[PDB]
């Protein structure tokens, strides 16, 4: 009875799993992430004793 | 699948994963031009430079490293630059000393929260053969049942952790001073209309591949840029960053030519 | 994974590419790992009655 | 090699295959398995070049 | 090479490099290099660089299946290289020449 | 006075070259075993040292 | 060991081999590790009355 | 009896050219890593010994 269950009509219950494993480690971001400063001004000004 | 049973949610989540990853990668390397590759972020490679010559011959935060040799970083390569020497112990001691002779914190106990980032083929294949050369006795009880052939390891260097990630440029060892490496974001939230079009949820970052995404303080504008068009949602997820390296000779310190 | 790209804080709102999801589909195969044995009923009762 | 079998939750069919043939009993033992690997890059990683 | 040029569950490894695995061979493939610690790290990083859990403590229940001609004859002398000393005390009564070992 | 016990508080001064790359290999070649637990987690590669 | 062959879902039902059980048979030998001795019955009482 | 724990109280009598010039360097080879800590304040160079 192959024909009487055509593939167009056999919707098999997939397993609720997405293989969403991509590189997400961002320790460079990780460190210096909780110390992000949200300015209300666009520029970042500071002094540097060059000599 | 619940991933397809909510594509907009998974589109947001994938955009967030790739947004965190992109920010990491550009913080490593972003020449500072405000385009789709560099985003105007100055990262580390544009802060310190890439080569020993690039530590000079440039400018950061306006201050020219040419006229101001103090504004340069401590990028030092090998015997002949740009040729990937083998990262001897003398090499890291030499860079920490050139960090010491710069009056810049060179130990992890000097109250300035240092860190070291390596291409992660260094933390596992250059610092693992090392530390087999600074010690003579890696003790293991022979009757150890739990005989770990390559144990969990953190690899401090003068108390400076050598946390590594594989988006860091290869053959490099960024000795960062996190106390002078803030991330700065322009918070224009108060200049946005009261309509619930913009939500500003924070960027998430994982330090490992097995831990909670750990919402940060970095906020990301999730704004629907929907039109009068009724059939489209058209969401956007944007963030703008500058990587400031205060005290460039203190923030970034790069070892340039590692064999692997 | 979705490409990020970027605008200029006043630039156009062009959209970028999204991360694709493919439907992975295996199947419990139409094949078996069988083992069958012809056990003569003669050599069941005989083996039972004479089994050391 | 020295502990109790600890049956799995994998069910293998002991089909009482047979014929009209009365003298012959002819059991069969068959199972069908798939070794699906969700996230092929995550599931299996091989170090194929070992020396021994 | 067989890592690419394939298909699995209907997703083509050729047209989807994420769907490949992390098979890696010797300096010249198909020649059985010696299994230094470096190539185990190289795999375990190539596992990491692919967003895949690589350390055992990453909430993921990893395992390493092996020929048992490697666990006993290749890891055992490889461990003698990764460590410097096996530190059993001489006056131990029950000194096992080949003790129970897990080779995590 | 030629020791620290002698109540006169000696000191040695080096260029930070000798302290960090002439006394470190030296101590490596004076003691015959730098004991590190191989399974030690936070194994500092260049621990804080006073090199008296 | 009984080799396992395998078949499709609906394929044939050909057999596959079994495992041989051999009757291993030893015997306590008809032989001894014997040791016998003849004491002079005289020596038994004499030595019982004379042994130091 | 050959071991010392066989409830028979064995002993070895040497000429003190053995207990000191022979058994000592020998013991240096039957066991490696005699393992005294290098910062020991009293490095006894011929420590009191028994040499069973």
């Amino acid at each position: 009875l192959t024909n009487l269950t055509p593939t167009e009509l056999l919707a098999n219950k997939a397993v609720d799993y997405l293989a969403n494993s991509f590189l997400v480690e961002t320790p460079m971001l990780g460190l210096l992430a909780n110390r992000v400063i949200n300015q209300k001004q666009k520029a970042i000004e500071w002094g540097a004793k060059v000599a | 699948i619940s991933a397809v049973r909510d594509p907009v949610g998974t589109a947001i989540a994938d955009a967030f994963d790739v947004l965190s990853k992109k920010i990491n990668s550009v913080l490593y390397t972003a020449s500072g031009v405000a385009d789709a590759t560099n985003y105007g972020i100055f990262g580390l490679d544009a802060a310190a430079g890439t080569t020993v010559a690039n530590s000079a011959t440039g400018t950061y935060a306006g201050i020219s490293k040419v006229t101001f040799p103090r504004w340069r970083s401590i990028i030092q390569g090998g015997a002949v630059p740009g040729t990937n020497e083998a990262l001897t112990i003398a090499r890291m001691t030499a860079m920490l000393r050139a960090r010491r002779t710069a009056g810049v914190t060179y130990k992890g106990n000097q109250n300035q929260r240092l860190v070291i980032l390596t291409s992660d083929n260094i933390e596992n294949d250059v610092l693992r053969p090392l530390y087999g050369t600074v010690v003579d006795n890696q003790n293991v009880d022979f009757t150890r049942l739990d005989k770990d052939l390559l144990p969990y390891v953190n690899y401090m260097v003068k108390g400076i952790p050598v946390v590594s990630d594989i988006d860091c440029p290869a053959n490099k060892m960024y000795l960062l001073n996190l106390d002078k490496l803030a991330i700065y974001s322009f918070d224009q939230s108060d200049a946005d209309q009261s309509n619930g079009k913009i939500t500003y949820i924070p960027l998430r970052y994982v330090d490992e591949t097995g831990d909670t995404p750990s919402e940060s303080t970095l906020w990301v504008r999730l704004a629907d840029v929907s039109d009068e068009h009724p059939d489209l949602l058209k969401f956007e997820l944007s963030v703008a960053l500058q990587l400031v390296a205060f005290d460039l000779i203190d923030s970034i310190s790069v070892i340039r030519d590692i064999t692997q | 994974q979705g490409v990020v790209g970027g605008r200029t804080r006043t630039g156009a709102l062009a959209n970028d590419t999204q991360g694709t999801i493919k439907g992975a589909s295996l199947s419990v195969p139409d094949y078996y790992i069988k083992h069958q044995f012809d056990v003569g009923k003669d050599e069941i009762v005989n083996s039972d009655a004479t089994g050391k």
